[PDB]
């Protein structure tokens, strides 16, 4: 490798430049057009709308300042608007505008139809090897392009792993993302996913998505997590017990790569050693792998959603459709002023 | 097996982010 320092080192520089200087306020509620609820959370709702002049669909993801501030979540939020809107790469979902009113915070990205990787994982039931290793190895080039800017993501999942139409990966949902040199605290991601060193309230570091990496890459191969249970207790219990099982159709080499990752010691973790990512990349598992074709998306998808028109919401669940208020005085102006 | 176990389990479906 050559041309890989090179261009994470080309990434480093247009990515710190729009981390000194944020954009902000690069659009408006009125040019949109609100259609439809593509996927419901805590802060408010992610919309698909369309660009009025453009004629673009986009998903707009709202945020109900207040919730934000009662969740204490203002400067994790400062942080996704922050680092989304810097950052750029082919799997990472892309922020066109930001904007807030006087009650709500709203981020516009480009509209991803082929759904939830969750969606069509739960449906198939399971990803033979190939499929997983496919979708793996978008991440993988995706961690390393992120660790390199310092950002740690901390939510990885198939929930926010959206498919587009050439059937590759975009990751969404940056809300527990943070650029951040050496250790941080935060009890923050998805209970099935989460390292032992989190949950054991240790402090860590950017080990514990590529952890997060290890139990995808078996929910995607097995069909069910590593550790499932009922209550998020037990599952933290198996995740801080070190025991993991592999399904008997699981490949020698899959296996040796899982428990690489699922590696409770951060001294024997994958993607935590010296080589750093390359021991990963360079796995037995991998070895079918083109990294170069990958990134270029040259390879051939294993699956591609149906597609049937511009703004199709078929591969998406549906929600309940609430109102949308805009308050006549300015809610928690204070806080979310760099937004 | 396992995948029955899962199936019949209470988080099938998509999983909420934490944060505390
Ligand atoms: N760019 C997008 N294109 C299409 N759909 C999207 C897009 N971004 C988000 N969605 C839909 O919204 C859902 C929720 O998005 P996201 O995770 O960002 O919201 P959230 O409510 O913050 O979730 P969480 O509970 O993880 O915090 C996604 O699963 C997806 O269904
Ligand atoms: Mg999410
Ligand atoms: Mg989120």
């Amino acid at each position: 490798q050559e041309s890989v320092k090179e261009f994470l080192a080309k990434a480093k520089e247009d990515f710190l430049k729009k981390w000194e200087t944020p954009s902000q306020n690069t659009a408006q509620l009125d040019q949109f057009d609100r259609i439809k609820t593509l996927g419901t959370g805590s802060f408010g709702r992610v919309m698909l709308v369309k660009h009025k002049e453009s004629g673009n669909h986009y998903a707009m993801k709202i945020l109900d300042k207040q919730k934000v501030v009662k969740l204490k979540q203002i400067e994790h939020t400062l942080n996704e608007k922050r680092i989304l809107q810097a950052v750029n790469f082919p799997f990472l979902v892309k922020l066109e505008f930001s904007f807030k009113d006087n009650s709500n915070l709203y981020m516009v990205m480009e509209y991803v139809a082929g759904g939830e990787m969750f969606s069509h994982l739960r449906r198939i039931g399971r990803f033979s090897e190939p499929h997983a290793r496919f979708y793996a190895a978008q991440i993988v080039l995706t961690f390393e392009y992120l660790h390199s800017l310092d950002l740690i993501y901390r939510d990885l999942k198939p929930e926010n792993l959206l498919i587009d139409q050439q059937g590759y990966i975009q990751v969404t949902d940056f809300g527990f993302a943070k650029r951040v040199k050496g250790r941080t605290w935060t009890l923050c991601g998805t209970p099935e996913y989460l390292a032992p060193e989190i949950i054991l309230s240790k402090g860590y570091n950017k080990a514990v998505d590529w952890w997060a990496l290890g139990v995808l890459i078996y929910e995607m191969a097995a069909g069910y997590p590593p550790f499932f249970a009922d209550q998020p207790i037990q599952i933290y219990e198996k995740i801080v017990s070190g025991k993991v099982r592999f399904p008997s159709h699981f490949s020698s080499d899959l296996k040796d790569l899982l428990r690489n990752l699922l590696q409770v010691d951060l001294t024997k973790r994958f993607g935590n050693l010296k080589n750093g990512v390359n021991d990963i990349k360079n796995h037995k598992w991998f070895a079918t792998t083109d990294w170069i074709a990958i990134y270029q998306r040259k390879v051939e998808a294993p699956f591609i959603p149906k597609f049937k028109g511009p703004g199709d919401t078929s591969n998406f669940d549906d929600y309940e459709e609430e109102e949308i208020r805009v308050s006549i005085n300015e809610k928690c102006g204070k806080e979310f002023t760099e937004f | 097996t396992t995948y029955a176990d899962f199936i019949a389990s209470g988080r099938t479906g998509r999983r909420a982010s934490i944060h505390d």
